[PDB]
C-alpha cells in the first residue's frame, strides 16, 4: 500500500559532543562554547594603544633611565607592556618604595604629561646640578643619570639647606618622584654634600616623611657600594609639595601631570604590539569572541571570557547523527 | 533514548532529507520522496537557538584586569590572589563542563521528543485507516494521494472520508 | 512541549476549571461540568512546592560583612577585593539566570507529563468502551452516568459492566 | 513519575528479579520466571556509570594550601581571606546540593523512561495477540511457550504465526 | 446517539505572569514566584537586635579621638555596625597621619561592650606638666581654641618639661583601647615654646607594643592653619597587661581609654540613609532587606545573613503551567 | 491465559536520596558524593613527612630556642606542624619582623641544611661570645640563649667596631637571621657594649638596613625590661651579606641553606603524625578520596575535594525501590 514514514535528518558530520550518559556522541550539528584562538598580537584596548617599554621596565621608564630615552610615551595608554628581558630599571642600586603600587597606579592613564617641575637652570642657585652623574647609569659609555631627577651635589665647599616647593596648578594629579642617596662612606658623604650629618624632608598636605642617610659599605652592585632609594607621591590638584634637605637628596626635575583611569594592568610578554583593536587582551595574544569561556590565558585584561581548564566545550544543537 | 523514537523505534536518520531536522518520506502512485516538516523543524531551530544564545549571553562580564604584582615580602597575599584565581578556575571549569554534559543530554532528549510527537500526531489521525508497520512508517489501507498525504502532515486528515475504503482492504 | 499534551494534543487550557491544575470535563444525560483531579493536582503542588523550597532553602549563608576599606597605598589589595566581589557576582548571576531558565523548562515539561499521564490513565481504563475523538476527549459507546464518570476519575471504571452495551453501539 | 511507568501503571518492583534493573516475568504451562532485559539494563548501567564518573571526574583541583596566617594588624586582609573561603563555601555547597537534587530527579526519570520504552516495545510486537491487562502485564490470546516468550524478549515475536489462534480466542472471549 | 463524553484538560486563568525558559522567552504561566529580592525598606536597621553606632558628621577618627564636634554624639555600650555619612568629615582637626586607621575602623566595627574611662585623670596625673594650654585653633569648640576630648596635649609648665613617665595596668578584665598622639612642630621655635627641650623623644611600651618616637621638625604646607603635624597611634592592651609612656616632649597623652570586647565580623556603612527602630538580618547602605529569597539586586555591599547579589533584573520561577485560555 | 509482564528491580536497600520534587526517596542503588571521614592522622604529603615542631613554634625553632634543641629536623618537609599549645618561641621578648612571611616561606622546603655561618670559635676575636646568656632563655635551669645566634658582648671594657662578611657558597638560598638588642637602660647598654651610641648595619646586594638601639624600660616580659628584635633575609647564591656593628648585635652563628618548594602551609593541631601517605591533609586527619566534595575541614593542604556545609550528598544511581 501507499506509505508515510516519520524520520529525522542525518548527515556526514563527524562532530562529537559529550553528554552525561554517553561520551563522544556524533551529532548532526553543534557549536563550540570555548574560545581557544587568539591573534598572537598585543592590541589596542578600548581603541587605545598600550604603552610599550621595550628593554626598559616601569622604574627605568618613569625615572628616565638613559636607555629609556628613545622610548616614545603617548599622553594616554590602555595598559603597559614590559618584556621578560626588560631589565633597564634603577641603574643606581637601592630600593624603589611602594613600586608595585606605582605600577598598578600607572597601568592605565587617560592623560599623562611630563613637565619640568623644578627647572635645572633656575631652581638650584646654591647647589651644583651638573656633577650628578655616575658610571652606574652610563649613556653612550659616558657617565650619566636618570633624566627625571637631578642628583644635587655641594657647590664649592657648601651644601646649604635647600627648601623648594611646588604647587599643583595642573588641574589634575601630579606624580613626583625623587631619590635619597646613601653613601658608602663618611668620605663620600663629605665629597658629595660637605655636611656629615644630613636629612631630607618631603611634605605635602597628605605626605610627610623625614629621611636619614645610612652610610655603610654594601656589597657592590653595578660598581656601587652606596645605595639610592626611590620615592614617589601623587600631588592632588591645588596641593603643595615641599622638599627640604641638607644633603643626599636627588631632586625631581621632571614630574607628570596625569589622570588615571579605571582598572587595567601590566602585561609582561615578547608578543609584538600591532595596530589592531580588541576587547580582551592576554599576554600571548588578543581574543575576539562572544563565547563565555576561554582556555588561552588566566591573566587577561578587558571584557573577557572566563578562563577554564577545558580543552573542549562542544554544545549539541542538532541530533544524534545516524546515517 | 528518553522518548523512544530517535535510535529507538526509528532506528536511523535520513541523509536524503536535507532541508530540515524532522520530516516525512511518502510513496504513493503519483510519486515518492523526502520532505522536512518545516514547522516542527523551525520550532526546534528557534528553541535551540534561544538555548545557545542563553548559555552565551547570560555571561556578561565587566572590564577587569586579572593580574596582580607582589614583592618578595608579600608572599601571603600573592598566595591569597592565587587562591582566588584558582578557586574561580575550579568553579567555572566544573560548571561549564557539567553545563555542557547536562544540556547536551537535554538537547538530544528534545529532538527525540519532537520526533516522537510528530509520529504520534500522525498515528492519532490515521487510526486504523493505516497500519503501523514499525520503524516509524504507516502503510495506508487506502489510496493516499498527495492531497491526502498533505492533509496528514497538516493535521487535518479526514478519517471518515477513507474509512470505508480502508475497512474494505483491512477486511 | 516535551510530552505533547499541553499546547499539543490538548490544544488549550480551561479557565472554567478553577479548583486545580489538571482534571476533567464530563458531559452526560444528567449534566456537565469541570472537576479538577485533586490527587494529581495535589501531587504536583507538593512536588513544585518542594522544588521552590529546595531552590530557596539550599542557600544558607553565614553572617558576613562584604565591605572592605583600603587606603591610597593599598590599591592592589583593593583591586583584589574587587576581583573577589566581581567574581562572585559573575558566578551567582550566571548560575541564577541559567538555573531559572532551565528549571522553568523542567517545570513546564512536568505539568505536560502530568496531563499526558492523566489522559493515558483514562485511555487505559476505558479501552474500546470509548472512542478517542482528539483534543483530550473520549466519547463513550455506552451511557456513562455520574457514578460511571466518578469511577473513571478514581481509577475504578468497571469495563466488563459496560462492554456489552458499548460493543453493540460500536458495531 | 515523568514517563508514567515506575510507581505509575507498573505499581511495584520485583525483589525476585535479581539479575538486572529492567525485565520480564512470564508465566506459561512450562512454569514461571523472572528475567532481566540485559540490553536495556546494560545501556542504563553504562549511562549511569558515565554520569557518576562525569560528576566526580570533572572536578580536577590543583595542589593548594587553603590556610593563611595574618598578624593582629592585618585584620582586613584576614577578613578578605575569610570572605574568599566563605564565598567558595556558599558556591560549592549550593551548587552541590542542587546538582544532586536535580540530577537525582533526572536519574529516576531515566529509569522510568527505560521501563516505559521496554513496555512499548513489547506492546508494539504483540499488538492484537495479547491483552494489556494493566500493571505492566500482557495476557496472551494464544498459547505462548518458552520459545514464544523468548521471542518476545529478543524482539523477534512472530505476530502472523499466532494471529489466527489469537483471533479466535479473542473473538470467542468477547462472545 | 452522540455519546456521553469525558475530556482531560488543564487549568488556565487570568494570570499575565511571564517567565523565561531555556527554549522560549516570555512564556505566560498560570502561577509563578519571584526568586529575586528587589525590595528594601530604605532604613538602616538594628542588626541582631542591636542598633548601629551612627557618627553623624564625624568619622571614626573624630569620634574615637574626641573631636569637639563629636562630643554631642551618644555612644552606646554596644553596637552591631557603624554608620558614617558621605559628608562626615569631622575627624583629625589637627592634621597628621592616623596610623593603621583602616585596621582600627575594622576593629571598632562591632562591639559587644564598650566603656570609656579616664585612664589618666586630668586633674591628678600631671603635676609636673601643663595640662590646660594644649588647645589649638585647628580644633575649635564654641569658637574657642580647644582639643580632642580623649587626649591631653601636655605642654611645658613654666619653662620646664621634665621627663615624663606614666603607666597603666589593665585591671578591666577586657581589652583596653588606648590612643595617643605625637606632635611634630613646624619649627625649632615652636618646639621650644611648647616643650622647652630641643631634642626629645617619646616612648610607648606594653608587653606587646614598643616604639620610640622622634619628632620630625619641619614646615609642612598649612592645613587647618597648621604647619606642624600630629600623628595618632593606638594599641589594645590585654587584660592584666601594662602600657607605659615616657616622654621629654611632644606627647599627646591619653586622657580617656576604652574597655571593650570586640564582636566578630561586621563593617561600616557610609550612607545618608536614616537610622530607624526596625530589626533586620540583612543591611545594605541604601536600606535593610527582609527576605528568605536566595538572590538580591539591591546592593553588593551588605552586612548580615544576606541573599547573594546578582546583576539580574528578573528571576521568576514558574510554578504553574503554560497559561492558554480560550 | 499465558502472561508476560514488564517490570523493574527491587531490593533490600534503605538508602534515601533527595530529589527536587521529593525528599527521602528510597532507591535501589546510590553513591555518596560527600567525603565525610578522615584517618585521624597527620600524613606525608607528596610522600614527604611534615616537620613537626612539638612544643616549639617556628620562631623558637628557627632561632634555636633552647627548649627546641631536642627536635629532629629533616632536610626536607611537605608542610609544618605546630600544636595549639606550642609557644616556646622568642624567649627573649621583642618583635619578629615579617614573621608570618617567614613562616609561609619555610612551610615547605625541598632542601634544608643548617651550617655554622660564623663559627663561634674563630669569628669574634675582639668580642665576648660567652657572656651573652639570659634567665629569659633557660636551658636546664641555667641561663642560656638561642642556639643559632650569639649575643656578642664587650671583651673586658671594649667593644670595637665589628665587621664580618659571608659569601653564599651553598649553591642555594641562605636564610640568615640576626637580632638587634634594645637595652632597658643606659647602664645596661654600657654594661653590655661599653659604647653608649651604637648602630648595627646589615647589607647584601638586595638587602640594606641600619638599626639604632632604642633604650627604654618596657613592661617586664619574662623578667626583661629590654627587647630583642629578630630580622631575617635570604642571601642569593654567590651574594655577600655583611654585618657591621658597634654594639647591640645578636650575630648569626648558624644559618640555613635551603631550597623552597612552591607553597604549603602550617597545620596547628594536636593530631598525631603517622607514617602514611596522603594527597589531601586537613588539620584533624588526612582524607583519601576521589570524591569531589568533603565536609571535614575548609582548611586543607594538597589536591583536595571542595569543602561544603552539606551533611549528605547522595547521588541516585538505581531506581525508586518499591518491594512487594
Ligand atoms: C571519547 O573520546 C575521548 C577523546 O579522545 C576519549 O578520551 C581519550 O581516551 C584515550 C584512551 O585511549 C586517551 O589516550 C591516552 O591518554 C593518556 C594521557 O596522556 C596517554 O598517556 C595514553 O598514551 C598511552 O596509552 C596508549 C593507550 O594504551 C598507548 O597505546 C600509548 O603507547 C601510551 O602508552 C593515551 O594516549 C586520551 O587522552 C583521551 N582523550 C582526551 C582528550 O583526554 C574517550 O576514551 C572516548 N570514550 C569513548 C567511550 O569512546
Ligand atoms: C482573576 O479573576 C478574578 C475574578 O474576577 C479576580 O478576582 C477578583 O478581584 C476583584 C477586584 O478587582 C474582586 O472584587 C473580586 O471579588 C475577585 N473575585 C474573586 C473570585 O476572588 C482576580 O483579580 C484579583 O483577585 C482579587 C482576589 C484581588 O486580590 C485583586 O487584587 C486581584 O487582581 C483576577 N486575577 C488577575 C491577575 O487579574
Ligand atoms: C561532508 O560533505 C561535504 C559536502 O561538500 C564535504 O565538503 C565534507 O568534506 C564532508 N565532511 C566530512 C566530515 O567528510
Ligand atoms: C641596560 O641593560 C643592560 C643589559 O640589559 C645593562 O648592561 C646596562 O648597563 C643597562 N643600562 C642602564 C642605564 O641601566
Ligand atoms: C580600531 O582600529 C582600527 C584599525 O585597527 C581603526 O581603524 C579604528 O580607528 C579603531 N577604532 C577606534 C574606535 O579607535
Ligand atoms: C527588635 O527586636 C528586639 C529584640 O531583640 C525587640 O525588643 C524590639 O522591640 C524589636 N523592634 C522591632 C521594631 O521589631
Ligand atoms: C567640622 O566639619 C566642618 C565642615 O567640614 C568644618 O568646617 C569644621 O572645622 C569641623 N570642625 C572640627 C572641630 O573638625
Ligand atoms: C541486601 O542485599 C544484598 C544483595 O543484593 C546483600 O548482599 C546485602 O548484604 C543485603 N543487606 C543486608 C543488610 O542484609
Ligand atoms: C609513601 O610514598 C612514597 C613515594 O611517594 C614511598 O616511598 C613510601 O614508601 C610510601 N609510604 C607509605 C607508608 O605508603
Ligand atoms: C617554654 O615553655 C613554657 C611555654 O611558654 C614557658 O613557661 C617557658 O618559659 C618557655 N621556655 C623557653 C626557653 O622558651
Amino acid at each position: 500500500g501507499d506509505t508515510l514514514c516519520i524520520g529525522y535528518h542525518a548527515n556526514n558530520s563527524t562532530d562529537t559532543v559529550d553528554t552525561v550518559l554517553e561520551k563522544n556522541v556524533t551529532v548532526t550539528h553543534s557549536v563550540n562554547l570555548l574560545e581557544d584562538k587568539h591573534n598572537g598580537k598585543l592590541c589596542k584596548l578600548r581603541g587605545v594603544a598600550p604603552l610599550h617599554l621595550g628593554k626598559c621596565n616601569i622604574a627605568g621608564w618613569i625615572l628616565g633611565n638613559p636607555e629609556c630615552e628613545s622610548l616614545s610615551t603617548a599622553s594616554s595608554w590602555s595598559y603597559i607592556v614590559e618584556t621578560p628581558s626588560s631589565d633597564n630599571g634603577t641603574c643606581y642600586p637601592g630600593d624603589f618604595i611602594d613600586y608595585e603600587e606605582l605600577r598598578e597606579q600607572l597601568s592605565s592613564v587617560s592623560s599623562f604629561e611630563r613637565f619640568e617641575i623644578f627647572p635645572k637652570t633656575s631652581s638650584w642657585p646654591n647647589h651644583d646640578s651638573n656633577k650628578g652623574v655616575t658610571a652606574a647609569c652610563p649613556h653612550a659609555g659616558a657617565k650619566s643619570f636618570y633624566k627625571n631627577l637631578i642628583w644635587l651635589v655641594k657647590k664649592g665647599n657648601s651644601y646649604p639647606k635647600l627648601s623648594k616647593s611646588y604647587i599643583n596648578d595642573k588641574g589634575k594629579e601630579v606624580l613626583v618622584l625623587w631619590g635619597i642617596h646613601h653613601p658608602s662612606t663618611s668620605a663620600d658623604q663629605q665629597s658629595l654634600y660637605q655636611n656629615a650629618d644630613t636629612y631630607v624632608f618631603v611634605g605635602s598636605s597628605r605626605y610627610s616623611k623625614k629621611f636619614k642617610p645610612e652610610i655603610a659599605i654594601r656589597p657592590k652592585v653595578r660598581d656601587q657600594e652606596g645605595r639610592m632609594n626611590y620615592y614617589w607621591t601623587l600631588v592632588e590638584p591645588g596641593d603643595k609639595i615641599t622638599f627640604e634637605a641638607t644633603g643626599n637628596l636627588v631632586v625631581p626635575r621632571y614630574a607628570f601631570a596625569m589622570e588615571r583611569n579605571a582598572g587595567s594592568g601590566i602585561i609582561i610578554s615578547d608578543t609584538p604590539v600591532h595596530d589592531c583593536n580588541t576587547t580582551c587582551q592576554t599576554p600571548k595574544g588578543a581574543i575576539n569572541t562572544s563565547l563565555p569561556f576561554q582556555n588561552i590565558h588566566p591573566i587577561t585584561i578587558g571584557k573577557c571570557p572566563k578562563y577554564v581548564k577545558s580543552t573542549k566545550l562542544r554544545l549539541a544543537t542538532g541530533l544524534r547523527n545516524i546515517p | 533514548g528518553l522518548f523512544g523514537a530517535i535510535a529507538g523505534f526509528i532506528e536511523g536518520g535520513w541523509t536524503g532529507m536535507v532541508d530540515g531536522w524532522y520530516g516525512y518520506h511518502h510513496q504513493n502512485e503519483q510519486g515518492s520522496g523526502y520532505a522536512a516538516d518545516l514547522k516542527s523543524t523551525q520550532n526546534a531551530i528557534d528553541g535551540i537557538t534561544n538555548k545557545v544564545n542563553s548559555v552565551i549571553e547570560k555571561m556578561n562580564t565587566q572590564f577587569t584586569a586579572v593580574g596582580k604584582e607582589f614583592n618578595h615580602l608579600e608572599k601571603r597575599i600573592e598566595n591569597l590572589n592565587k587562591k582566588v584565581d584558582d578557586g574561580f578556575l575550579d568553579i567555572w571549569t566544573y560548571n561549564a563542563e557539567l553545563l555542557v554534559l547536562l544540556e547536551n543530554e537535554r538537547t538530544l532528549d528534545y529532538h527525540d521528543s519532537n520526533v516522537k510527537n510528530l509520529y504520534e500526531k500522525v498515528r492519532s489521525q490515521l487510526k486504523n485507516n493505516a497500519k503501523e508497520i514499525g520503524n516509524g512508517c504507516f502503510e495506508f489501507y487506502h489510496k493516499c494521494d498527495n492531497t491526502c498525504m498533505e492533509s496528514v502532515k497538516n493535521g487535518t486528515y479526514d478519517y471518515p472520508k477513507y474509512s470505508e475504503e480502508a475497512k474494505l482492504n483491512r477486511e
